[PDB]
């Protein structure tokens, strides 16, 4: 006689994500050869920690031109005591638009660890200034002028021989995983805001043009870590 | 790996469940500086 | 005996503290909290979507809007109004006039045996349509995050994307019934019962604890959009705790003399 | 025996005729670990603050009623500074630091004749909002005086006096019953307590290590330990023995937790 | 060839208290560590035998302030030969309200053992009297006055430098485990009522005020077992 | 707006059948007493009870 | 423990079956009155 | 720090590339790429055949 | 005994399939005559 079994309630459905596989219905097959190309993937995270070029809105003059946003900092030569750039961190803001980490972050729904931003300058050699990139976790209001700047957590940097400085966010939490985008704008998924201010004015000879410039990136530290997948976002089809 | 509860045992045997290759007789990173 | 209670700790005493008498076998042992939780418990009934859904509002809401109440489900044993995390507790008892009344739901019976603060558990989704003769579909997503809700046409037939995703779906049969546990997915670290605290920093209404939650299934029939009938139809849903913990232990719900 | 001399940072508080100490839940609460959600170096412990702080609580006359309390949060007196108590230096502190994590030593005050009787009830509740009728504003220092107790009215013990929100005028207006922070006074002897009276007594202790939702929680916003002092049976004495006597508190930090400088709190 | 098999009776049916477990729709997650905060539970045992305040009706003069119900003893000074609280032991009368072992029995269906009460005077230090306590197991009409609870099973108990005594009330049966409630109020369910008597007036010496009071505790005792749980009363809700 | 009552839930197990299917389940001891009598004598309270 | 039947076998890897945590690297009373 | 990107190739940096604290642990790992895409997907409908 | 054909296994431990009793601490004749 048979063995006597009984059907439990989950009977004849699928679930999407079922951890089994089914029975083929064409096998025995071979398949031409791999491992001539290289470049293997194991992990996206390997993927994850390469630079991207971050993108923001473009200062009060808008060219007619397509897309009038920039992957750059127009400093100016005026004395005024607000930061250069300051933009928050949640992901999901329109300055994390096609960061990488942001770009893989998108279609999932929690990460833990630190952020990377390092930037590039550009200008010319016999140009030289002071610069300093500060970060504080979130306050009442938002941290402005550099006395608040200043007692936070902070960096300041030179231009020489080399043009960058890297810098990692410290990673503050209440609770060890955080989300990536905010439905309501709580602290467990805000982190405050970040800013850079110029210390000291930029400095160049004569017959050498004004305005410098710097670029800025954004990538993974290293216990950037990222877990359990969302529905996509179909929006750039339309 | 992926996700699956087969640490007991599978059906059919492997050559039966997905292809295999010809004969042409702790990760590491994506390309150095040299 | 002779002992004061006004040390705060007493011990307990058989019965040959002060009379004479042998102390009694124990008897069972349906006491352990990972095993006294594990019973399945429906907590309330759907309203099954059939179009392209639309989600609730943040906190007021002026009237002429338009959102498809009662159709999801925030599955916690808090209390929970309209599908989004309240504090409070209602149960509209002279419901006539104008103006829609909310989806309200609490897990009756959890807080009649429970003296904790905190909890921690993993969870099962049984569902169970009350109507006859009918097949349907169940999805998810989970916490700390939302439902995505847009249709995109094919061959003429409007369908919406809750068929496909990531996150994962469940095909029932012939009037049968989809079960699957469902592990820990929340930011926090344990759930918490009561709360201090607020959603964000200033600003906000004190006491609810926006993501330690577990998340909602919403129920669809697998039909293209302009195929759909007039009359509405429902569906339950159940929760089976498992393998609890369990922490500081505290009071319980007042009863009535009354 | 009975006459415990503790002594921290630079103050010693002793009580003659005490009566032990009451921990919870572990036998030595100091004992922690720095949290592992943070990446920062943590700002640990510091001999300028490890303190005993006092504060100034209502008096109690014979007009109370049965399980009227008083009940102050915590660390958020510090902030609004009930009584003549504050941080001072540590809220100097903890106004600069978005994380903070900390468990608590309190011995609280009476001092009642031999010709007296009455029961006080000193215990420190987990995670409660004992502080706001549901408007929505957090209660401060001027409306503590024109009741010098709550009274212990149905709308705690049902439920019914928890912050609600906005239901948005799209709906329905509500009929509320039940919420699952509440007091039931019949019950309230299952934390960390001891019965003062003027039976045995004077003053007497509490002890509490950490517990929490999550590792460690905000700065200015948590509320774990709120303490609240009750009456079970009133007062009695003639006319010549001393009249309304005074109760105050003493709070101590153990071992505290800071996390991440920026600029001094400014609310929004 | 597939393994034959026969389908029994239970068919795609679910049982609530079905011991066995489902397969995920989703797994291989991680959370946050658990070991920080103390204060486990293994057992409500450990939680049920934590002293109670139980509650009573008042005496008549009903105060209009709300829920005129207390917890004590207003001992008079009157001679009379009645007892001042007597109370049966079923585990859903109004004496049993808020108990603990009250509230946990409250849903569960049948115990085991004994039930301590304990009583922590309150008076002044010069007050002093003596109180004995006294339970009978069920006779036909209820025992009233002193020779009655005398016979039975007593302590009696002094005032001194200490404040209170505890009791415990012995556990005699027929079936070794007992009910919880009575629905039919049988000998199965019920043991006898509990009193305490006066036995020497109160004395105290003058200018200081009359009529002490004393608290009344109820806790579980060690053989206390429970088993086999019911659907709840779910009456507090409305 | 649709009443429904609460033996739908519980604690106590419950079972919900197919399609014109059969329920079955082994149910252990649960009383009070010991062993189950056939005869009785005695009575249900210690007076003024119907006698068996 | 809890109530299972599983004295045998169960199917998936307890990976799969429920989370396990992390890595920082005869019964007891509640608090004692020292 | 003081490195500069213009090589094509930076590392990541851990908090005590500059600062005061020490790295944090390893979450989960729902990232491998042989895991990541075994969800079941629908990508259309279909008209049913019934004739040559 | 009884009626089983159970003589490989059962599936539940027998604590979940039927009580078992507490801790207190070829056939016969029913009865003599001494």
């Amino acid at each position: 006689g048979p063995i006597p079994t009984a059907p439990r309630e989950n009977s004849l459905m699928f679930l999407s994500t079922l951890p089994d596989d089914t029975v083929p219905a064409y096998g025995n097959v071979r398949t031409p050869p791999v491992n001539y190309l290289p470049g293997e993937i194991t992990d996206l995270l390997q993927l994850a920690r390469i630079p991207t070029l971050m993108a923001f809105e473009r200062v009060p003059e808008p060219v007619p031109a397509s897309d009038t946003y920039v992957p750059y900092v127009a400093v100016p030569t005026q004395f005024d005591d607000r930061p250069l750039i300051s933009f928050p961190i949640t992901l999901s803001d329109p300055v994390y638009q096609n960061t990488l980490v942001g770009a893989i972050s998108s279609n999932f729904a929690n990460y833990r660890g630190c952020i990377q931003i390092t930037l590039t300058f550009c200008g010319p050699m016999m140009a030289r200034g002071k610069f300093l990139l500060s970060y504080s976790p979130p306050n009442g209001t938002q941290p402005q002028t550099l006395s608040e700047a200043m007692q936070c957590t902070y960096s300041i940097w030179d231009i020489g021989l080399n043009s960058s400085w890297t810098f990692v966010v410290p990673y503050i939490s209440p609770s060890d995983y955080r989300e990536t985008r905010a439905i309501t704008n709580s602290v467990y998924s805000a982190d405050g805001w970040f800013s850079l201010h110029k210390l000291t004015k930029i400095t160049l000879p004569p017959d050498c043009p004004q305005s410098p410039c710097i670029l800025f990136f954004a990538s993974a530290g290293e216990d950037y870590t990222l877990r359990l997948p969302v529905d996509c976002n179909p929006s750039y089809v339309f | 790996r992926g996700n699956n509860g087969n640490m007991t045992f599978n059906y059919y045997a492997n050559t039966y469940q997905n292809s295999v290759d010809f004969s042409t007789s702790i990760l590491n990173p994506l390309g150095y500086l040299k | 005996s002779t002992d004061n209670a006004e040390t705060g700790v007493i011990e307990a005493g058989n019965t040959d503290t002060d009379f004479s008498g042998e102390l009694a076998a124990p008897g069972s042992n349906h006491t352990n909290v990972k095993f006294l939780f594990d019973r399945s418990r429906l907590l309330n009934v759907i309203k099954v979507l059939e179009k392209d859904a639309v989600f609730p509002r943040p906190f007021p809401t002026q009237e002429g809007a338009q959102q498809d109440d009662g159709y999801f489900c925030l599955l916690t044993p808090r209390p929970t109004v309209a599908s989004r995390p309240a504090t409070r507790f209602g149960l509209y008892a002279n419901p006539s006039g104008s103006g829609v009344l909310a989806n309200t739901s609490l897990d009756f019976n959890f807080y009649s045996l429970a003296c904790f603060t905190y909890f921690r558990s993993d969870l099962e989704v049984t569902v169970v349509s009350l109507e006859p003769d009918l097949e349907f579909a169940v999805g998810w997503f989970p916490s700390g995050s939302e439902y995505q809700a847009s249709s995109f046409v094919y061959d003429q037939l409007h369908v919406p994307f809750h068929f496909t995703g990531r996150t994962p779906r469940a095909f029932a049969s012939k009037g049968g019934k989809v079960s699957f546990v469902l592990p820990w997915n929340s930011v926090s670290s344990v759930l918490p019962v009561r709360w201090g605290g607020a959603s964000k920093l200033s600003s906000a209404t004190r006491g609810l604890p926006a993501h330690a939650d577990w998340g909602t299934i919403y129920a669809f029939v697998p039909r293209p959009n302009e195929k759909k009938s007039t009359a509405v139809k429902h569906v339950a849903v159940y929760i089976r705790y498992k393998n609890a913990r369990a922490w500081c232990p505290s009071m319980l719900p007042f009863r009535s003399y009354k | 025996d009975r006459v415990t001399t503790q002594t921290a940072g630079n103050t010693a508080i002793n009580t003659q005729s005490s009566l032990g100490v009451l921990c919870a839940y572990v036998e030595d609460p100091t004992k922690s670990d720095p949290p592992s959600s943070s990446t920062d170096q943590p700002t640990t412990t510091f001999t300028a603050i490890d303190r005993w702080y006092t504060g100034r609580l209502n008096s109690w006359t014979k007009a109370v009623k049965t399980f009227s309390f008083q009940a102050v949060p915590l660390p958020g007196a510090f902030l609004s500074r009930q009584g003549g108590l504050n941080g001072g230096a540590f809220t100097a502190t903890l106004h600069r630091h978005f994380l903070m994590k900390c468990g608590w030593q309190v011995q609280v005050q009476c001092n009642l004749t031999q010709f007296h009787q009455g029961a006080l009830l000193v215990a420190m509740v987990p995670e409660t909002t004992l502080d706001v009728k549901p408007d929505g504003k957090a209660k401060s220092l001027q409306e503590l005086n024109e009741e010098q107790w709550v009274e212990m009215s149905d709308d705690y013990r049902t439920g019914k006096n928890m912050p609600f929100q906005s239901l948005g005028t799209y709906y329905r207006p509500p009929n509320w019953t039940w919420g699952p922070n509440f007091i039931n006074p019949y019950q309230v002897t299952v934390f960390p307590h001891q019965i003062l009276n003027a039976r045995t007594s004077t003053s007497v202790d509490i002890n509490v290590p950490y517990i929490g939702e999550t590792p460690t929680q905000s700065s200015e916003t948590q509320n774990s330990w709120t303490l609240l002092v009750m009456v079970l049976v009133p007062l009695d004495y003639k006319e010549g023995a001393t009249t309304d006597p005074e109760i105050t508190f003493s709070v101590r930090p153990t071992s505290p937790y800071f996390n991440g400088l920026r600029n001094r709190y400014t609310a929004g």
